[PDB]
C-alpha cells in the first residue's frame, strides 16, 4: 500500500482491530425457485447499552442475500466498535446447486481510524478477548419448499436450501503484517477455512459479483 | 426451522436478551437452544452449559 505502510508506520506502539471473515456457502434451491441475479446487501450498526454498567454494547451487522439465500453477520463489542466497511457475495443465478462466497471486512482505521484497543494496559483487547460475541446466521429468503484466540461465534443455518458451510475468520491486528506479535490476534474456523480463504480470493470467473463498500469519512 | 452447526463458548449478556427456542432433531443433528435478542439476533449456545439451562429457566 501506499498510505497503509506509512500509517502502520506513523503507528507503532498501539493494536486496531481488523475483522475478516470468508464463506462459502453450499447451496440448493427451492423446486418453486426461480434463478436470478437479484442481489441485496446492507450494513447497520447499533449503539444499545448495557444497563448494569456505563459501557456501551456496540454492534454491526452485514447482510446479503442472493441465490434465494440470506446471510447475516452479527458482530457485538461490549465497549468497542469495530464497524463492517464492506461485504461481497459471489453467487450463482441459476437453479443448479451451487456455492455463495461471502466476504465480509471491518473499517481500515488508514481510512477512518477504528479505536487504538491497546489504550490503557490493553483495555480494549480485555473487552474483544472476554466479551465480543459474533453470531453469524443463514436462511432461505422467501423461497418456500414442498412439505481462546478461538474466535467465539455462532453458526445457525437453515438446512433446506444449506448444503454445506465451510468458513475463516479473523479478528487480528490491522497491522500484524508490520509487527512480530500482537495481543489481538483472534483467529477461526469451520470446515476448510484455509481452502475457502484460498478459493474466494477467486471465484469471480465463474459467478455474479456484488459488494457494498460503506463511505470513507 | 434452522439448526447449529457451532456454538458460542462464552456466556451472553443477561440484560440483552428476550426470547428463547429448541431445535427439531429430525432436521437439526445436535439438539439446541436457540437466544434471540432485544437486537433481533439469534446466537446459539449448545446445553450442557448450565449457564444456558439457568437463563432458559430465567425465561421460564
Ligand atoms: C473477497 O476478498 C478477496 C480479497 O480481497 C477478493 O479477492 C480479489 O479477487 C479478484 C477476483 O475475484 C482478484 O482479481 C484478479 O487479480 C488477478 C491477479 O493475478 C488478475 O490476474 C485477475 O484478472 C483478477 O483481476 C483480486 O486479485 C483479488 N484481490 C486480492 C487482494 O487478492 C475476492 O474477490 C472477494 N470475494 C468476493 C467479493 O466474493
Ligand atoms: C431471511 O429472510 C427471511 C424472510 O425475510 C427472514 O425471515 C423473517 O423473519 C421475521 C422475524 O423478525 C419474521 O417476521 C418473518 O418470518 C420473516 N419476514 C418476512 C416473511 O417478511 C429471515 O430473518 C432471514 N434470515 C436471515 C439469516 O437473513
Amino acid at each position: 500500500s501506499e498510505e497503509k505502510a506509512n500509517f502502520c508506520s506513523t503507528h507503532n506502539d498501539e493494536v486496531y482491530a481488523r475483522f475478516r471473515l470468508q464463506m462459502r456457502v453450499g447451496v440448493r434451491h427451492s423446486p418453486l425457485y426461480t434463478p436470478s441475479n437479484m442481489c441485496m446487501l446492507d450494513i447497520e450498526d447499533s449503539v444499545e447499552d448495557i444497563e448494569e454498567s456505563t459501557e456501551k454494547e456496540y454492534a454491526s451487522t452485514a447482510t446479503g442475500e442472493a441465490a434465494g439465500v440470506n446471510v447475516s453477520v452479527a458482530l457485538v463489542g461490549e465497549g468497542v466498535s469495530i464497524p463492517f466497511s464492506y461485504i461481497g457475495l459471489g453467487f450463482n443465478p441459476s437453479l443448479e446447486d451451487s456455492y455463495l462466497y461471502v466476504n465480509v471486512s471491518s473499517r481500515a482505521p488508514w481510512v477512518k481510524q477504528t479505536s487504538d484497543l491497546s489504550a490503557n494496559g490493553g483495555w480494549g483487547i480485555k473487552q474483544v478477548l472476554e466479551k465480543e460475541l459474533l453470531a453469524i446466521q443463514i436462511g432461505c429468503d422467501n423461497q418456500k419448499f414442498p412439505e481462546p484466540a478461538d474466535i467465539d461465534f455462532s453458526l445457525l443455518v437453515d438446512p433446506r436450501c444449506v448444503t454445506s458451510v465451510d468458513l475463516h475468520v479473523e479478528l487480528r491486528d490491522a497491522c500484524i503484517d508490520y509487527k512480530q506479535e500482537s495481543p489481538l490476534s483472534l483467529k477461526g474456523k469451520y470446515g476448510d477455512g484455509e481452502l475457502v480463504k484460498k478459493e474466494i480470493k477467486d471465484v469471480g470467473k465463474n459467478h455474479n459479483m456484488c459488494s457494498l463498500n460503506l463511505n470513507p469519512g | 426451522t434452522t439448526c447449529c452447526y457451532r456454538f458460542i463458548n462464552k456466556k451472553i449478556p443477561k440484560q440483552r436478551l428476550e426470547s428463547y427456542r429448541r431445535t427439531t432433531s429430525s432436521h437439526c443433528p445436535r439438539e439446541a437452544v436457540i437466544f434471540k435478542t432485544k437486537l433481533d439476533k439469534e446466537i446459539c449456545a449448545d446445553p450442557t452449559q448450565k449457564w444456558v439451562q439457568d437463563f432458559m429457566k430465567h425465561l421460564d
